[PDB]
C-alpha cells in the first residue's frame, strides 16, 4: 500500500503546543502500523484522542498510549487484549523512532514510546513501527516536562489525532 | 535502568 | 469457585428439538470456559443465539460456533481475533466432551465441537473445556442430520442459549 | 481424515 | 492486518 | 532445465480483459513451479481454467487458485491434498511476484497470490515461485475491482490458461 | 480470565 | 465410530490360500486406517487387488502394498504421494499387528507389513494401525514361502480384497 | 530446619478484623519462604506492615504484597528488584494456599496471593510457598469485600505482621 | 538387521 | 519434482 | 594432499562413447572423495566398473553408482552400508558438479549424480565432492538417452574407470 | 524371530577354562545381536575366534572384542567402521550382562564387555544386548586375572566360538 | 564392585570429638565416590587429612573439603581442577546424606557437605554420593559450633581419615 | 537463601 | 542518554598514585553502566570508595569491586545480590576496556576488571561497559604491583571516586 | 573411574 | 588459565 | 600478554634433524596455549621431552604429544585428564598450523598435530592454538618417514624442547 | 578418511 501518516496535536496542561506527524511503516510491519493508525483515527470506537503521555524520561523517550488506565497498566489493541510481536526488521536507530511498549514477548496492546535518543539496547524486544515525519522540536519540548523517574510536570495530552495521507 | 514496559517497570 | 452450566435449546428447521446443558470446567481452563459462557449469555453484544452447527459427522462430532460466517471460516473470541491454547490438562475421553476447534496452535476463537465418540487422536491439539450434563439424547438426535462429509440435512440451530448456574 | 479445523478442512 | 491465508483469514 | 512460462487470460464478468504471462522459477523451486505449471495446462484433470480471483486487496495482492470451493477454503495440488514448503530462497521483492498462499507451514495446495506491492513481511512464511513476465498492466486493471476487505465487485475469472514455453 | 499478575492484568 | 474390517484373499502362484480379515483401529489412527480401508475397497481407482507381497522374512513379517512398482520402491496414499505419521499410540505388541512401512519420518504411502512376531524395536518409527481379526493361520502359511533376505519362492498375491464391516 | 509461621493482623477501613497465621514451606522453597518471612518481620527495614490487599476476586484469591506502589505495579524482595522462580515442587491444591504473584518467569518480588479455591491452571507458573495455618475464616471474611474485577469496596489493610514460629 | 523400509533396505 | 534419492523417488 | 582425478569410459550399450575425467575435492570433503576414488579403482575389491547410469533426466542430472541392484536401491561405501554427510561446504554451482545421492541424512553409499544444470535447491541436502575435469561434451551426449522420468533408451555403462592423478 | 545362543570356549594361555554361552536379545536389539552372532560364527570372513579379553577389572567387567588391534583401538562390525546405537531399552541390571563398548555415541564396532556387577551408571550410554545363559563361573574365574587398571595377568583367549541355537 | 567405607576422626580445636564413617555409593556414582575415597586415604599425595569444615549452618548442613584455601574457594579432585556431574540418580533424602558442593554445573572438585536435614531444593543441582554409616551424633555435635551464616566458633578439623573397607 | 556453592555464596 | 564519566583516585598503601577517569557506555548497556556509576558516587549508601584491587595479573587485567569480602567472594549491585547479563554488544577490544567479572551467566554484582591487554577470549561471557578515558599510565603503574597469581604487594585502594560527567 | 571405552580410557 | 571470576578462580 | 615461542629439537632415531619453533596464540586461546607451553618446559614435572610422533601422514599432518602410552591412547594436560575446547576462533588455514587432537568434544589432553596442508574439514572440531615460526623444512623432513596409514619407519623424537620467548 | 583422533582412529 502507501505508508500512512498520522498526526497528534499535543497540549501541555491546557494550551496547544503543536503537531507531531508520524510516518508508519506499513511496508515492514502492516498489522502494528494499522493498529496505531486506527487508534489515532478512533474509527473502531476507541483510541488515543484525550489520552496523556504518562512517563517521559529526558534523553530517553516519551511513553503514551494507555487510554484506559492512564498509568501504564492498560490499553487494548484493535485486534484484542494483546497481539503478537510482528517482526524485528526495524531497529531503534535514533531520535524520533516510534516503537511499541510491552510487558514482555507478544503482549502488544496500545502503548508506544517516541525515542529521544538512539536506544539500541531495546532492539529485538520492542517492535519498531514508525518515525516522526514533522514536529521533532515539539517532542523535544515535551521532553522538558519529564524526569528521571518518568514523572511529568504538566499533563501532556493528545488533544486531537488522526490520519493525513 | 532504562526500560519501556507496561505494568512492572524495572530499574 | 463453582463451575458454570450453560444450556442450548436446539431447533431443527425451526421445529424445537430439545435442551442440552453443559458443565464448563472453569476449575481447569477458566479463560476458555469464560469465553464460551459469555458467548452463550450474549453479554458482550455478540454470541451464539441464532447460529447453527455447520458440520456434523455421525459417530464423530457436531461442530458449531461460527456466528460470523456460518461456514467454518469465522467466529471470534471475547478476547479478540484469537486466543492462546490455555492448556491440555483434559482429554477427549468420550461422548459429550466439549472441545475447541481451531486453525492450528493458539488460534482459538468461538468454534467448538461436541464429541459423539472418544476422539483421542485429537488429544494435545484441541483444548477440552466442558461436558454435556443433560441432553445427550438431543445431541444423538442432532447426529442423524449429518453425513460422511459434514453436510447437514436440516438447519440445526441454537434457538436460545444462556447460563443456568 | 477425521479432524476439526476452522477453514482448510483436510481429509 | 495484511496476510494471505487459506481458510481463517485474520486481520 | 529452462524456466517455463504460463499465461492467464482474464475476464471481468464475461468480457476478455487481457493476458498475464508468468515466468516460473523452476531453477529455484522446481516442485512448486511444476505444481503451478501442471495446474495451468489442466493436464492432471483439474486446474485453474475457469476459477476466479476470490480476494483482491488494492496495493497488496490478488489471491486466486481455489478451483474447488471458489472462496478460499479449497484447492489441492497435483501431489495430493497439500505439500511442503520447498525452500524460501526467494523473497517478496516487489510487484508481479507470484507466491503460495497457505494455511500454515507445509499446507501448500493450489491457491496463490500475485503481489502488486513489495510484501517483505511475508518473507520466510510463503514460498515465492514466479514473476509476471507480461501483462502487469492487466494485474493493475484487476486491482480496481477489489476492496480493503478483499471482496471483488465483478467476477474476475481465468478464462483460459496454459503453457507457452 | 483468572490470572495473578503484577502490572498488566489480562482477562 | 465403529472400527472397519477389511479382508484379503491370498493366492500362492494362482491357487487360493485363504482369507485374512483385519480390524483397522480407526479409533486411534483414523487417517491411517482410512487410507488402508480405501485402498482395500479400491474406491479411489487404485488399491491393493492384484498386488503381491514382495518381501517376507520368516519370524519377522510379510511386507506388501507396493501396487505401483511391485518391488518396494512405490505405492501411494489416497491423500497424495505421502502422508504424515499420524501418531504413535499403538505399539508392535505381537504377531498379527499391521503397521506402516516407510522411508523415514512422514513418508507413509501404501506399503504395510503384518508382523509374525512382536517387533518392539520398531516402536515409535512405524505407525501401527490394525490387527489380524481372522486368518492368522494364512499369514503363518505365507511365512513359509519367504527366506532370510526376504525373497519369496512363490508369488503371494492379494487376489481380492474389500471391506466386510 | 523448622518451617516458620508468620502472622498478619488484618483491618478493614481501620477497624480490626483478625489474625491469619501462615506456615512457610522452607523445607521445599527456602529462598522464597525467607523473603516472605523477613518482609513479614520488617527486619531488613522494609516489609508488609501497613500495606493493603489491592485485588480480591471472591472464590479465587486475595492478592497483596505491593508495599511500594500499593496498586499491583510495585513491591521488591530482600534479594533485590526481582528474584528467580525457586522451583515448582508444590502445587495449588486448594484454599489457603499461598503463592507468588509475578509478571512472567523469574520476576518474583514481594506480591503474593492466598487462594480461596484450588487453582491448578496456575501450576508451573507461580511458586507455591505456604498455607494458612489458623485464621482461614478471616481470609473468607476478606473475600466479601472484592468483586469480579478485583476491586475492593473497603480498604483491606495488614495492620501488623511478624513471626510466631 | 530387521527393518521395514520402502526403497533403501539396510541390514 | 526434481530430486535425487536412493529408493523412494518422489515427484 | 593433491586432489585426485578419476576417469570413466562411457559406453552406450557396447559402443565406446568417450571419457569423462573428474577432479575430486579431497581438500574440502576427504572422506567422501576417498570413497568415490576407491570405488573407481576397484582397489577394495568392488566398485563402479561395469555398472550403469540408471536414471538420466535431461537438463537435470545423470545418476549412477548402484553396482549392486543396478536400479537405485543398492550400492555401498568402502566404510560400510552407509556413512555420514561429511559437510556441506561446496554448493551445486553449475553443470559438471558431482554430488552424492542418498536416502535422507547420513545414508551416503555409492550412488552419485553428475549435474547437467545448476541445482541449488539441492544445496545443503546432498554433499558436493567433485567436478568434471574433461568430457563435459560426453556427459551432454549421455543426456540424450534419458527421459523426464529418468529411464534410459540404451544401457549407459562405465566400461572402465580408474585414477589418473 | 527366536533369540540366538552363542558360545565362547575360553583358554587361559594353554588349558581350556570352559565355555560360556550367551542368549542374545534379538527381540529387543536385532541389529546389535546379529553383529555379535555373525562375528561369533565367523560367517562373514572375520570374527572373534582367537581374540583376547584385553582389559579385565575384577568386580566391574571383562572387555574383549578387538580382533584387529587386540589392545582396544580396533574391531569393526559386519556393517562397517561403526554403527548406530540401536536403542537403550535394556539396562545394566547385574552380573552376566553383555553390552557394547564404544568410543562415544554411535561408534559401535565389535568390542563388548561382560559385566560382573550391576553397572547402572552406564545405562543410556552403552547398548545392552545379551546375557550369560550358562557359564557364569567361568567368567568369575577369568576375573581373577585382571587388576584395577585392567591389565590381564595371563593371556585370556576365545579359543573357539559359534552358534548353538 | 563393593561400596567403600571411609572414616573421618573429627577434632574441635585439637581435642578429639569422635569418628564418623561413610558408605560411598560407588554402585551409583563410581567416579565421584573414588574421588572422595582417594582424598580420604590421601593416596595421591593430597587429601582431606588436616582440613577443616569451613561453613556449618545448624539444621541444614556442614561443609568442608577445601584443603587448599580452607575458605570455600579452593580444593581439587584427583582427576584435575574440576570434573563433570556424574549423574543425579540419588536425591537429598534426609540427614547424613553426603553430597558434592560446586560452583555451578560440572565444577566438582573436593568440597562436599553432610546434610543434617532433608534438603530437596538441592536435587538435580548437587551430586549425592554417600551416606553417614556411623557417627550421626558426631555430625550433630559439630552443628553446635556453626551459625546461620556458616561461621564456626572453634576450628572443626578432620584429625585423621582413611578407608575402613 | 540455603545453598552450597564454592566461592560466591548467595542468599 | 549522555554517557557518564566517573573517576577513581588510586592509592598504593597510603601514597596517592593518581586519578583514572572512565567513560561508561550507557548508550549500549544502561543498566550495567548505571550500576557502576551509582557505586562510584556512593549514592545508595554503599559503593566503591575505600575498596581495593584484590587481583592484578600484569599484561592481563586488574580486578576490583569487592567491597564486602575484599577477596573476590563478595560485592553486590544496586539492583540486589545479582543481575542479569544485559547484552554482549561491546567487545574486549584492547587496553583500558572495563568489563564485569561474574561467577558465570547472570551473576553480575560489583566486581569488575580493567583490561591491560586485548582479551578477546572473554567476549560473549563478560559484559563490557566502559573505557579508560584518562589515566591509563596509572593503570599501568598499578600493573607493576601484581604477579602471575593476582596477589598484590601493596594495598591498591580507591581513595575517592565519583562522577564528573 | 569405571568406564568401558575404546581408545581413550579415562579414570 | 587467564579468567576473571568471582569466587572459584580456575587456571 | 606477549605470545610465547617454544621449540622442539627433533631427532630421527638418534641423529639430530633440527629445531622447529612455534608461536603459541595465547592472545586467542590462553588456556590451550598455556598447557602446551608448560608441557614444553616440563615445569609441572611431566611434558614432551623424549616423546615421539606416533602418526605421520605425508601431505596431511604429524601427530605427537602422547607421552604416557606413546601410541595415541594417552597423554594428559596440566589441568587434569582432559579439558574443554576453549573456543574455535582460529582455523586450519595452511601448513605450519598447530592444533589439538581429541577423542570428541572436550577431551583435550596433550596430543596435537602440525599440519603440512590446509585442513579445513577439521575446523570447528579441533582447537587451533599455534603456528610453526621457524623450522618448516624440518617438518617436511619428518613427513618422509610417514606412510598413508600413518605408521612411521623411524623413531621421530622430541629430543629437547622449552620456551624461547 | 583424514581425521586426527586420540584412540579410535576411523577412516
Amino acid at each position: 500500500m502507501v505508508n500512512p501518516t498520522v498526526f497528534f496535536d499535543i497540549a501541555v496542561d491546557g494550551e496547544p503546543l503543536g503537531r507531531v506527524s508520524f510516518e508508519l511503516f506499513a511496508d515492514k510491519v502492516p498489522k502494528t502500523a494499522e493498529n496505531f493508525r486506527a487508534l489515532s483515527t478512533g474509527e473502531k470506537g476507541f483510541g488515543y484522542k484525550g489520552s496523556c503521555f504518562h512517563r517521559i524520561i529526558p534523553g530517553f523517550m516519551c511513553q503514551g498510549g494507555d487510554f484506559t488506565r492512564h498509568n501504564g497498566t492498560g490499553g487494548k489493541s484493535i485486534y484484542g487484549e494483546k497481539f503478537e510481536d510482528e517482526n524485528f526488521i526495524l531497529k531503534h536507530t535514533g531520535p524520533g523512532i516510534l516503537s511499541m511498549a510491552n510487558a514482555g514477548p507478544n503482549t502488544n496492546g496500545s502503548q508506544f514510546f517516541i525515542c529521544t535518543a538512539k536506544t539500541e539496547w531495546l532492539d529485538g524486544k520492542h517492535v519498531v513501527f514508525g518515525k516522526v515525519k514533522e514536529g521533532m522540536n515539539i517532542v523535544e519540548a515535551m521532553e522538558r516536562f519529564g524526569s528521571r523517574n518518568g514523572k511529568t510536570s504538566k499533563k501532556i495530552t493528545i488533544a486531537d489525532c488522526g490520519q493525513l495521507e | 535502568x532504562l526500560l519501556v514496559x507496561a505494568g512492572l517497570v524495572l530499574a
